[PDB]
RNA sequence: UCGGAGAAAAUCCUCCGAAUGAUUAUAACCUAGACUUACAAGUCAAAGUAAAAAUAUCUUUGACCCAGAUA
RNA sequence: AACGAGCUUGGUGAUAGCUGGUUACCCAAAAAAUGAAUUUAAGUUCAAUUUUAAACUUGCUAAAAAAACAAAAUCAAAAA
């Protein structure tokens, strides 16, 4: 879970974790992320900047 | 607490109490014509000027002497409201505080000028001229 | 976010996928074309043409306008003139609402700072704060606070409320390092005294009627009442209120923190505070 | 900077309010500053155009457009004019409307 | 003037401006009137009070002085009990 | 350089003067709106206030810097 | 080996209101060479024009009587 406070209006976004040990373990865990890190508006200018 | 030469203890040693400043005066509500807030009613209109207006019962308010008051309604009857309250109202600022302060000073200098006889007549400006003149020809037209 | 669902269907962004934002470069022109190159948007042959037309503010060889002008003592002195910044009790009010200045305890010019109430700056000849009257009708906080000027409405203010107001002189090498404290503990010196006003200002902060921290103190209530019959408002007795013992907190005029005396060397990195004990500076740093 | 101090009663002295709980339903949220304050700046250009802008808006961004034009419609007697930046996420509105929107967004809670 | 200068290659102030006008900060600019102090023996009593006051320059004017002078010139000044407080701003300018 | 006059708003077009004094009831301060004008400079002026108990009457020019004289 | 004042290097990329030159395409708009000051008239600064952007509202042609003149322009109600 995220340890910072995530706004009440944006709703947590989610990722599986993963794990390096065996070629199969794709799924061991799922993941909050910050919406406001991880679900920011799709901005390619700033990147270009 | 840090103390230097020229702590306040020091540079004033007579008023060395902790409370010298934060006092209340003793009395000073009776003399120098202390205005009693409370009887006077406070209505903020605004009005761009924030108008105040501070309204009191002349007659029966008794903090004013009996002798001031009957001329002070003699000589600003036109600021009376018809309930017998004397209306005084200042929108000369946008903040209350002076509006209000303009207000109280206009009830302090009308009882001193009540208070002290205004034996000058002084010089007699046009408009009285014009005012003495027109009453004189009104008393010739009466000759009936 | 439908937007991001965009970029699920979208290729890959990459450096070759790259672009500006639309209009956010304009195009250079070089004079290679036609267009503008040629004469080169020069003009006909001539001092401008060639790029030596006189410097600006020549008319031509008649006596320029900037110089027939009398001289006239607009910004003599300038440099040398004291700027205090402006607080609005309105501002103040919205600082305190927001939690940005605690009126829990003793305001200064730090507290402010360290909320970015204000920003002073002591290079371009800022002394300190001003208390200016602007919001005085809504302002409803009792409050300690400390400035370098005030002015009659805002002081009424602050007293109605049941607050203490008081105008204290910082010199400039005072006013930094009370602006910026920790910059100036980690440079390992001292902690100097404050300086006295100027004889100019010494009027000023000795007068009761400006709350001047170097006024005397036994004329301060006639002072305080006198405001309250002038603006029509109670004057409040603050030794009853609880929080007294801040309300009247004052600094001595020659320390610039609350606790921490002239003289002293404040050790960041070790959470220590270190005094001298030699006798003659103690008796520089007591002066 | 400091979380705001919860008040007694609202509005507070100097004006400022927090946003409304529950949240509101509308298509669009428009997201308060890092000061807590309602993001809506007068602004000029070319030294005679007059604009306000709306700017943390996060949704729908053309469902605010349709409910700005309704709202700024019987003022002006006539549409206004405005521009929806999408990337951005702000809409700007030619003439000064920063008093009315800002109240009016208070109204819905934002 | 030195558009870059050859210490710290920044633009210098003409500092006969600085001598004879006053930047307000809404962007005017004050003068007085030349020949205020000249031969006043002569002068009709109406002219005299003409060349005392403080008069206003135009917009040529004030972008040749602007361009004459730093940003240093520019800003905000707070200084107490300055008597031109109120004129370094507009009020109801429509244009 | 500037002012007056003819041609009539052109001219190397034709004339007169000025770098004034005289005259005195001594002719303030402050302030709407205008003229003229590249800029600079130059004109007229209600209201208000103040002296007095009608304005000065004849009809022009030199900027900035820099030096003076004083209270 | 061209002295009213030698030659070489350097200052030096001297300076030149003067002469000469100033390298792709397409689209659009466009003055005028007028007034003023200047050791100024082979130049420059300001006005005036032109132009780009923006704001919001009347502009152009015309224009009765009617004045101002002396006994075709200035002004510009309504309209179109
Ligand atoms: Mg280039
Ligand atoms: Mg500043
Ligand atoms: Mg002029
Ligand atoms: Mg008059
Ligand atoms: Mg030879
Ligand atoms: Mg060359
Ligand atoms: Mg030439
Ligand atoms: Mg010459
Ligand atoms: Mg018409």
């Amino acid at each position: 879970k995220c340890e910072l406070r995530i706004p009440v209006h944006r709703r947590p976004v989610q990722a599986w974790v993963e794990s390096l040990r065996g070629f199969e373990q794709e799924r061991i865990g799922l993941a909050e992320l910050h919406p406001d890190v991880f679900a920011t508006a799709p901005r390619l200018d700033i990147v270009h900047q | 607490t840090f103390q230097s030469i020229y702590s306040l203890d020091k540079l004033y040693p007579e008023s060395k109490g902790a409370d010298t400043a934060w006092k209340v005066p003793e009395h000073a509500k009776q003399a120098s014509s202390y205005i009693p807030l409370d009887r006077l009613s406070i209505s903020y209109c605004r009005s761009v000027n924030s108008k105040a207006e501070v309204r009191f019962h002349l007659a029966s308010a008794d903090w004013i002497e009996e002798p001031v008051r009957q001329k002070i309604a003699l000589t600003h009857k036109n600021k009376i409201n018809k309930a017998g309250e004397l209306v005084l109202t200042s929108e000369s600022s946008r903040y209350q505080f002076r509006n209000l302060a303009e207000c109280l000073q206009k009830i302090r200098d009308m009882i001193a000028e009540a208070s002290q006889v205004p034996k000058e007549p002084s010089k007699e400006d046009a408009r009285l001229q014009r005012l003495r003149i027109e009453k004189m020809n009104r008393e010739r037209l009466r000759q009936k | 976010g439908t937007s991001l669902d965009l970029l699920r269907s979208l290729p890959r962004v990459s450096l070759a996928n790259l672009k500006p934002s639309p209009n956010s470069r304009k195009r250079e022109r070089r004079p290679r074309d036609r267009r503008r190159g040629r004469k080169c948007g020069r003009g006909h042959k001539g001092e401008r043409q060639r790029g030596t037309r006189p410097r600006l503010g020549f008319e031509g060889g008649q006596t320029p306008f900037y110089i027939r002008i009398p001289k006239y003592g607009f910004n003599e002195g300038h440099s040398f003139r004291h700027q205090y910044q402006p607080l609005s009790l309105r501002r103040l009010q919205y600082l305190i609402d927001l939690g940005r200045v605690d009126p829990t305890q003793p305001i200064d010019l730090t507290q402010l700072v360290n909320g970015r109430g204000v920003t002073i700056q002591p290079l371009k000849r800022d002394y300190g704060v001003q208390l200016v009257e602007e919001g005085a009708d809504t302002f409803q906080a009792k409050i300690n606070i400390e400035v370098q000027l005030a002015s009659e409405l805002a002081i009424a203010a602050i007293e109605k409320n049941g607050g203490v107001v008081t105008t204290a002189f910082y010199d400039p090498r005072s006013l930094e390092i009370l602006c910026k404290p920790i910059p100036f503990f980690l440079r390992g010196q001292p902690i100097p005294k404050r300086m006295l006003p100027p004889e100019s200002l010494v009027p000023y902060y000795t007068d009761a009627k400006n709350r001047g921290y170097l006024a005397d103190p036994a004329k301060f209530p006639e002072a305080r009442l006198e405001l309250a019959m002038k603006f029509g408002y109670v004057l409040p007795d603050i030794t009853k209120d609880e929080l007294f013992r801040m309300l009247s907190a004052r600094k001595d005029p020659r320390q610039i923190f609350f606790g921490l005396a002239p003289g002293w060397v404040v050790n960041m990195a070790d959470k220590k505070i270190l005094k001298p004990t030699d006798e003659n500076l103690l008796k520089y740093y007591s002066s | 900077i400091p979380e705001p101090p919860k008040h007694k009663h609202y509005p507070t002295p100097s004006g400022w309010q927090p946003p409304r709980d529950p949240l509101p339903s509308l298509p669009y949220f428009v997201r308060r500053s890092r000061m807590h304050n309602i993001p809506v700046y007068k602004e000029i250009t070319h030294g005679n155009r007059q604009m306000t802008l709306i700017r943390k808006v996060e949704g729908d961004i053309w469902a605010l457009q349709k409910d700005v034009e309704e709202f700024l419609s019987p003022l002006l007697g006539k549409t206004p004019i405005t521009q929806v930046n999408e990337v951005t996420g702000t809409l700007r509105i030619k003439g000064y409307f920063d008093e009315q929107l800002k109240a009016w967004l208070l109204e819905k809670g934002f | 003037l030195t558009y870059c200068s050859t210490r710290k290659g920044k633009r210098k102030t003409v500092k006969s401006v600085v001598h004879r006008f006053l930047r307000l900060h809404s962007g005017l600019w004050l003068r007085r009137k030349a020949g205020y102090k000249k031969k006043l023996w002569k002068k009709s009593t109406a002219r005299k009070k003409r060349l005392r006051e403080f008069v206003f320059c135009s917009k040529t004017q004030s972008k040749l002085l602007d361009k004459m002078t730093t940003s240093f010139w520019k800003r905000r000044n707070w200084y107490a009990g300055d008597p031109y407080q109120m004129y370094h701003d507009r009020t109801n300018l429509r244009v």
